């Protein structure tokens, strides 16, 4: 049949190159944008494992060698859909040690102990504060994943995308290393209709944050025929705003990969 | 400690080996893949035209629910504890005397019962064993009486059902705010997710005066989806044409699937379009394979 | 069920449908709809009193008992007089009442469901005229940055019971396309608002699909077809 | 086809521009609505109307067959505008030798703003120009027809004005107090090029078609859409209204037709094909 | 009420027998039809454009009433007189200094002009006189009121240059209810006083939404639009006219809206037929 | 003529237009466009202060001489701070300065013209950019029909005395049609943001018309060809 691959994201053939960490005043973003039938648990899962563990086992059926990690290496899971028991069940499952992950929850008691009787200003600052307060105490290694910000938009009235920006995006991502933004792309596949100025306040985030990106990762499903031997199709292309790094000629590597999930297990293969 | 195990409506699922409950109708439950609602998720089962095949449900999950609590009183020769109580956020107080009675015409059992729209529950529900919640009061308020009422029950099957979601004579048009409406979902889901060994949730909705944009907002906040059409006139016409030879073999509309449970959370793509079929029988509500002529 | 027998009886209103919705253009006006109505309803002999308010109306039709000018008078004492003008809460033998408006074009989106429910009563019946082609105001103010509360046209069509469409037929030679066209930049052609013209029929069902049909109505012989 | 021969005007069945059955009665309101280009000013328009209710008949474009008037020499007119000024009306009925007892004029534009609009609200100034306008009806019985041209501009005046305001406290209170009403308004916001105002200046289109609907008759004057040479000015169509006549003669109605004007110095003609 | 019956500067129009005025440029006044604005009107110039031509024909327009209120020498008592008051609408206060000078049957109701020289002597603040438009227009209106009537029989003439410019005028004059009034205010002004007081104006179209467009169209009396060409008919014109350095038309200019011709009920549309040419001592239009 | 030459000069900041405007999308950014600038600027000798202003960028580029991060003090704070890094009204000819806006899309539009009526100088070139799809905010200004301010493009335009639009050289075997609507799902396809591309030129004199030039730009090697 078809032939197994090994995800690879830039030039030095390193899908998360720890030199990121060493290089000091340095933020960089990733984005992960995916539509609600192709659900990225794998991605975030595997992401982690590499950064911790030190390679994408899950993905690349441990075909290469173990690069150095572990090292107190941790990292920051906050997520605005799932609160704290998902990511914990999902993580059990590797191996990985829970005293290198910290689960934020946004989804339990948020609207009673946050949105009544008090003002956006006052919102925003706490959550920032809640942030800033787990980001403090692991300052060396620490990758920062948020999934699904721009539903705050929703919650929280009279609040524009431009303030969010301001207050909440911009002052997290001046106090970390790497930032990676989990979004949902239902917005833009509304078929027989269009929503480019009846519903623009939220494309706005979506496309602020791709130009503030460096790197772009796509998650659709076949836009041709149905065909039971691959789920989607992931596509890993330039971001819109250059590497804050030092090599310069560490490029990123545009392609796409069929992806097919199982039983927990996804097999990659182009065609 | 969650649901004691000795709970009679409760199944373990054959995939993820967690607590899993019927909703009334075993086709629904086999559609679902998990042939149940696991505990701590939900369902949606939106509406094309003015049609209300799904009160059906509703009624369904609300009778099953009393169903069980009424034979756990009962506890024949035994101690079955079947406990169930329910939750109903609406202000139709005639739904609590609308839910249909039991069938009593000509492996694990006990899970599903088999009921009749014709007869009616009798006797009338207590108001312990069923509570009404107005949606016409403050979102803050709404949860806190949630909250409340699940606190009480603390050892009892607690199913939410919101009939008829988003209805034009039943919110004020304040309601309709995305604000409010979106408030109140993620807030519900909250709850849900934390008393994840007890509780879940059934609600449906009419598409045909809701924006896209709320409808996306709303499939993404639940946990699964179900989209019901019903047929056009030529489709109608033609299989009237070929099947009045036989009254009882005309369906009324197609079914779709979008979002599964947990299935589709770990990442598989299972969206079918067009390939079940629904019938509205004189008793019964059955779904089956769908077959083009 | 022949349709042209159903069309007669809810035109001589024998039907218990509450709510009657009648849409128009400038191509083609509705109050000879309601002459055909009056004239059905006194052919059957069942004279029920008739209830008209004021909106873009200022001749008095004949055929009216009541005359409500509710052009310079608030919403809540109109609602008040549509109540006392009204029969009784409950009567099993009291007449039933009809109620006629111009347009619906003058209430706000905010009140409509809520006007629809107070006037609502298994006693009287309401007809009512919506104009297609008027649209009403969104910038007076300007919510959270959506409402999401559907417009005007979907609220009514979703919440009455009969759906009435009238469109104009034309003799001349010139196609529908042009007329759309000289009726957008506003130079009117002749051949229009005739006596003859062009009816779709919407019904709901009781239980599930509505059903749909369409006719050619001429005002002079009182004399419906049903066009192929 | 290629008639040069000038044609008389006729608007009804009966064969008269203006019947005066729409006096001879109480309750019985009537509206024309004439729609006019920034091309095509329809002063003549104005003039023919004017001469027609108080001399008898049409004369400047008619063969001026001479009747005798259709009521008592009274017969009055008013005319009201808020783009033009007196000395304008007055200057094109003196042409005509038309009576200064025999019409009145209200002036909408001197020092209007100055005096009306600034330090007051929007009940006060409509309240005000709907008195002003009953005075001179109360001043006279009736056969006393008002024409009021362009009456839209205060949308533009008044700020935040709606249509549905305007109708509601300014037309339709002046309307239940007169016999017959003229609307004479430009309609050069839907002859945009290119450019579909209706979604975006929705407001201004609304007073249109709510007063093409309340109208009777409809008389629209336009520049040729194919362009020719200089043997003739513009088109003249005239159309039924949205609403029906109010008379007691069931057997009359409203003849549709078109014509063919040309304008030369201060005198304009009429015929057909 | 009333001016000087022998006015230098006001003749009996040709086809109506009213009186005139000039404009400045004999073309303007050949093209309005009636040799000249007659007076109680205005006149309204476009430009799709982002270039400036208008700006030299507002200087034109208030050089030329300079020009005939400068016919009162120290050998004063003359049967001629020319008293005339300019009002400018602006903030932009030295365009005053920049009005060029003068080149060198009805005698001196027309002057020739160059647009290299300037005016010496400059105007004194008794002839030429500014006002801020950045006020409100209550104000504006009983300033402009309060000068006409302290003028008993003087011929006023108002201009306003560059009308709506961002940078000139604030966002909040933008609302359609000021400006409307603004421009209602002022026509009623100009027809109080019908026999003595005219109106200029220009804008530019290429910012403004074409509803404002058409309301400020009707607004005024008379509208003259002008368009350049593009970079092909340039270069087809440059070769063309190779040993011709004087008959390279910038732009064409369209009549849309005329003097009382059209208020009667004519038709006077004419597009593409007259080009324009800023000639170093003179506006020249003439046939396409 | 060769407006290669002219495209030249007005890179190394030799003219004197006061204000440089950009275009640009989610398909090319502009932070190339800029990085050419300052390489030519300062190949000539025209090695001039640069002052930054921060919107959206959190990493300082190396050749920025001021940074100031204006996403959190509001409009007259903003102003008096970039201001006070500015001579006062009577600038020396010793060196000019160069201010850089990372994104227009953020001011109100309202206050726009006074803004540039504030920082603009003599010895100073506003050089900024706007992007195409990110459509502004109505909080700021009433919906109302009376509001009859244009928009923030044209205005921008309007005022702007030159004016740089950049697009995505296409290389791969797709059409813009197609390009276009694969953006328009948000299905981002390969060879996008590469180091090639387009160029359109306008530049506005007042004593003409304005004109336009189209220009293919390799951002490797410098090259600026003639399309």
């Amino acid at each position: 049949s078809v032939q197994r691959q090994d995800l690879v994201l830039f030039s030095d053939q390193s899908v998360l190159p720890a030199h990121f960490f060493q290089d000091s005043n340095s933020h960089n973003l990733f984005f992960i944008t995916h539509q609600s039938c192709t659900q990225p648990l794998w991605m975030i899962n595997a992401l982690v494992e590499t950064h911790v563990l030190g390679s994408p086992s899950s993905l690349n059926e441990s075909s290469s060698s173990m690069l150095p990690s572990s090292t107190r290496s941790h990292a920051v899971l906050a997520s605005f859909i799932h609160e704290q028991n998902y990511f914990t069940n999902s993580l059990n499952k590797l191996k990985i040690p829970s005293n290198n992950y910290n689960v934020l929850d946004f989804l339990s008691d948020f609207i009673v102990n946050n949105i009544h009787n008090k003002p956006r200003d006052k919102i925003l600052s706490d959550v920032l504060a809640k942030f800033s307060a787990a980001i403090q105490n692991n300052p060396t290694d620490t990758i920062v994943i948020i999934e699904q910000p721009e539903l705050l938009l929703s919650l929280v009235s009279g609040l524009t995308c431009s303030e969010l920006n301001n207050k909440f995006i911009t002052p997290l991502l001046r106090q970390c290393k790497v930032l990676i933004i989990v979004s949902n792309s239902d917005i833009f596949n509304i078929d027989e209709y269009d929503a480019s100025v009846h519903s623009s306040n939220l494309q706005n985030f979506y496309k602020s944050s791709f130009i503030k990106s460096m790197i772009n990762l796509n998650l659709n499903p076949l836009k041709t025929g149905f065909a039971k031997d691959v789920t989607g199709s992931l596509h890993v292309c330039r971001g819109g705003a250059p590497i804050a790094t030092s090599n310069t000629s560490l490029h990123v590597v545009e392609n796409e990969y069929l992806y097919l999930n199982e039983k927990e297990s996804t097999k990659l293969f182009y065609r | 400690m969650g649901l004691d195990s000795s709970h009679v409506g409760v199944r373990p699922s054959p995939a993820t080996s967690q607590p899993t409950t019927s909703t009334g109708s075993a086709d629904l439950d086999s559609i679902l893949g998990h042939m149940g609602l696991p505990l701590g998720n939900s369902v949606l089962v939106e509406e094309q035209s003015t049609t209300e095949f799904h009160s059906i449900l509703g009624k369904l999950f609300a009778a099953q629910g009393i169903v069980h609590n009424r034979i756990s009183d009962s506890s024949a020769d035994k101690t079955r504890n079947g406990d169930t109580h329910v939750i109903v956020l609406s202000l139709n107080q005639m739904f609590a005397k609308e839910l249909p009675g039991i069938y009593k015409g000509s492996e694990y059992k006990d899970y599903n019962h088999q009921f009749d729209i014709t007869t009616r529950l009798m006797p009338a529900p207590i108001a312990s064993e069923l509570t009404f919640i107005a949606p016409t009061q403050p979102v803050s308020t709404i949860l806190s009486q949630i909250e409340q009422t699940i606190k009480r029950n603390d050892k009892k099957l607690i199913r939410i059902v919101i009939p008829s979601l988003l209805h034009p004579a039943m919110y004020p048009p304040k309601m309709f705010e995305s604000s409010e409406i979106i408030g109140l979902m993620h807030g519900v889901r909250s709850l849900v997710k934390k008393y994840y060994e007890r509780v879940v949730l059934f609600a449906s909705i009419s598409i045909d005066i809701i924006t896209p944009p709320l409808l996306v907002l709303l499939r993404n906040m639940f946990d699964s989806v179900i989209n019901l059409e019903p047929f056009n006139q030529e489709m109608t016409e033609f299989l009237e044409r070929v099947y009045k030879s036989q009254p009882g073999k005309i369906q009324h509309g197609l079914v779709h699937i979008l979002k599964l449970p947990v299935f589709t959370d770990r990442g598989e793509m299972r969206v079918l379009k067009s390939e079940w079929a629904f019938k509205n029988g004189r008793k019964k509500f059955e779904i089956e394979q769908w077959g083009i002529p | 069920h022949n349709p042209v027998i159903l069309l007669k009886r809810i035109l001589s209103l024998t039907e218990s449908s509450p709510f009657i919705l009648c849409l128009d253009s400038i191509a083609q006006t509705s109050y000879k709809l309601i002459q055909e109505f009056v004239h059905q309803s006194k052919s059957k002999g069942n004279e029920y009193p008739i209830v008209y308010i004021s909106f873009e109306t200022v001749n008095k039709p004949s055929y009216c008992t009541q005359f409500i000018d509710a052009t310079q008078m608030d919403f809540v004492h109109l609602v008040k007089q549509i109540i006392s003008y009204l029969p009784a809460a409950t009567a099993t033998q009291a007449k039933k009442h009809m109620v006629i408006i111009d347009s619906l074009n003058y209430i706000s989106t905010e009140y409509i469901t809520r006007f629809l429910s107070e006037i609502a009563s298994p006693h009287c019946t309401m007809v009512a005229t919506y104009h297609k082609d008027i649209k009403d105001e969104n910038r007076t103010v300007i919510p959270d940055w959506n409402n999401n509360y559907p417009d005007k046209l979907t609220l009514l069509q979703f919440m009455a019971t009969t759906i009435v469409d009238i469109d104009v037929v034309l003799t001349g030679t010139l196609d529908t396309e042009e007329v759309s066209e000289l009726l957008n930049e506003f130079r009117i052609p002749r051949g229009l608002n005739n006596d003859i013209f062009q009816l779709r029929l919407v019904n709901k069902r009781k239980s599930g699909r509505s059903l749909e049909y369409d006719f050619i109505v001429n005002s002079n012989t009182h004399e419906y077809e049903l066009l192929s």
